[PDB]
RNA sequence: ACGAGUGUCGUACC
RNA sequence: AGUACACUACU
RNA sequence: UAUAAUAGUAGUGUA
């Protein structure tokens, strides 16, 4: 996935909690992976 | 055509002729008393 | 200032024989002065960037 | 410089002279020793240094009395060997065996008694280049490189050196390097391993193994040596044999060794002599050869001790790959080049990459390079 | 002898 | 027995 | 954002 939307994170991790949440940031992580009821957010970074 | 013996060469094998001979030069072969004053006659003759 | 090394004035004060013309005498002032005046010979390897 | 047409004054090419190992003659410190007191002390003719040579053998000769020199030599080895340190406050005591003053294994005293003062001095000021002179402007005396005779005796000299040097020895390799690692060339290249085979099967490889072989033995009796001491350096060949002339320690700096090698052959112009031959006689049994009296400085004997790696990948990195060449020529071409240790060929080896790849060149100045650069060294 | 050299050297010294 | 550019060995 | 790092000794190749 690329540049998903953090509200699209918590409601695929959470359907449960209705919309109208607390507000997610403006983040757009790259990536998420949901483990061990562990949320891990994942940014790729090309640098030296 | 080969250069230390008779026979023929490819080209690389003709430039590793020409080239490798160097190699089977001696370090520290000269001395002293004859390089010191050879030496100091080249950079005081280009001096002058 | 270039000094010359001083075996090389060990061995060039005990020849015994004037030399026919001496390059290194003519400059050392013969014999007087070990260092040679050295202006437009950047030193080998000093500046190679 | 100074062109000189005359073939005697030629510097050695290589500072070495080789011939054939005898089947029939043990291999044996102690007979091999016999033999060479004997055939020194058995020299025929007239010459300037044939008594002198004669008066060493005499020095060198233990006669019939053989057991006790062993016993002797393995007494003093016990002792030397059982401290770390160097054996100090205590002095060497010689032995007298037969006609020999034996100080250690293969070291003699000069027998005063047994040599003329006047052949002594002539041995020692004029051929071993000891004590001469004391405490002549000339030019660098060079052989006429464009001379046609000079170089018809070089091509002679290179034709009877491949003619001496390409017989079999007659026996099989069985070394070190093939040993261990025939499998894994072999495995690399098959070619590579046949050519490796084919070298270790001729007598370039037996002579120059022999020649670092003698010099590393050199180097090893040479630091015990004394101002009246010759020692006798041998090697797995029972046919060449050293003699160490006195000189300083090698630890010293510009320490220098002296050494002249001794050839017994049964047929006379049966040797290898690259132009350091002082002269073949003749004693019982055959024909010896006594070498010019050469000096060196470690360099060029740990160079000289190192040289059958250089001669082989030499042989092997000039053959690889390729079926059109000789290897008798190639190996003929790297015995010379390997064993080199003198500013003769240093003056010639790196000009060569100029000269040619400019004579290759499109556009190149080779003329300017060798009318203004170009200055061998012959 | 050998090494070095179109620089007088190394070459053990009394 | 120096400047630089490396690579490889040992502590 | 193609830029921060550098023990001592020895050997080798290069200019």
């Amino acid at each position: 996935r690329n540049d998903v939307p953090f509200i699209d994170i918590i409601l695929d991790i959470r359907p449960e909690v209705d919309p109208l949440t607390i507000d997610a940031p403006h983040i757009t992580p790259d990536n998420y992976l949901y483990i061990n009821n562990v949320l891990y957010i994942i940014d790729y970074k090309v640098s030296v | 055509t080969s250069i230390w013996f008779p026979g023929s060469v490819t080209l690389k094998e003709y430039l590793t002729q020409i080239y490798l001979p160097f190699y089977f030069n001696a370090k520290g072969l000269h001395e002293k008393h004859h390089v010191m004053v050879d030496l100091a006659k080249t950079i005081l003759e280009i001096e002058c | 200032e270039l000094i010359l090394p001083d075996e090389l004035l060990f061995n060039l004060l005990d020849q015994k024989v004037a030399y026919q013309n001496d390059i290194i005498a003519t400059m050392t002032n013969q014999l007087n002065s070990n260092t040679v005046l050295i202006k437009r010979n950047w030193l080998q390897g000093n500046f190679n960037y | 410089r100074e062109i000189s047409k005359s073939l005697h004054d030629q510097k050695p090419s290589i500072h070495f002279i080789w011939g054939a190992h005898n089947p029939g003659n043990s291999n044996n410190a102690t007979f091999k020793l016999i033999l060479l007191s004997k055939s020194l002390q058995s020299i025929k003719g007239i010459s300037t240094y044939t008594e002198a040579f004669k008066s060493l053998g005499k020095m060198m000769d233990i006669g019939d009395k053989a057991i006790e020199y062993e016993e002797f030599c393995m007494s003093l080895k016990s002792k030397a060997r059982s401290s770390w340190k160097q054996i100090m406050n205590k002095k060497l005591e010689p032995k007298q065996i037969n006609n020999a003053l034996v100080l250690w294994e293969q070291q003699f005293m000069i027998n005063n008694d047994l040599i003329d003062k006047s052949e002594k001095l002539k041995l020692f000021k004029n051929f071993c280049g000891i004590g001469k002179h004391k405490q002549e402007v000339s030019k660098p005396k060079i052989l006429d490189f464009d001379d046609a005779n000079m170089y018809l005796a070089s091509l002679t000299m290179m034709e009877q050196s491949k003619k001496i040097l390409s017989k079999s020895n007659g026996l099989k390799p069985d070394n070190f390097i093939l040993n261990e690692f025939g499998s894994r060339i072999k495995d690399a290249n098959k070619e590579t391993y046949d050519n490796m085979h084919k070298i270790f099967e001729t007598g370039y490889w037996q002579c120059i193994s022999d020649f670092s072989t003698l010099m590393k033995n050199i180097l090893s009796v040479s630091q015990y040596n004394r101002h009246n001491t010759f020692r006798i350096a041998m090697c797995a060949n029972n046919n060449v044999f050293a003699i160490v002339f006195p000189s300083a320690d090698i630890k010293t700096k510009k320490a220098t060794v002296v050494y002249s090698i001794i050839v017994l052959h049964k047929e006379e112009e049966n040797i290898f002599n690259p132009g350091c031959l002082h002269g073949t006689f003749k004693c019982m049994n055959g024909y010896i050869s006594i070498s010019r009296a050469i000096r060196l400085d470690k360099e060029r004997c740990q160079r000289i001790v190192s040289s059958p790696g250089l001669f082989l990948t030499t042989c092997l990195l000039f053959k690889h790959d390729n079926p059109t060449l000789v290897m008798s020529d190639i190996m003929n071409f790297s015995i010379y080049t390997s064993l080199s240790i003198t500013k003769s060929v240093l003056s010639l080896t790196e000009p060569a990459r100029y000269m040619i790849m400019n004579s290759l060149a499109i556009s190149s100045n080779v003329k300017d390079y060798i009318a203004e650069k170009f200055s061998p060294y012959t």
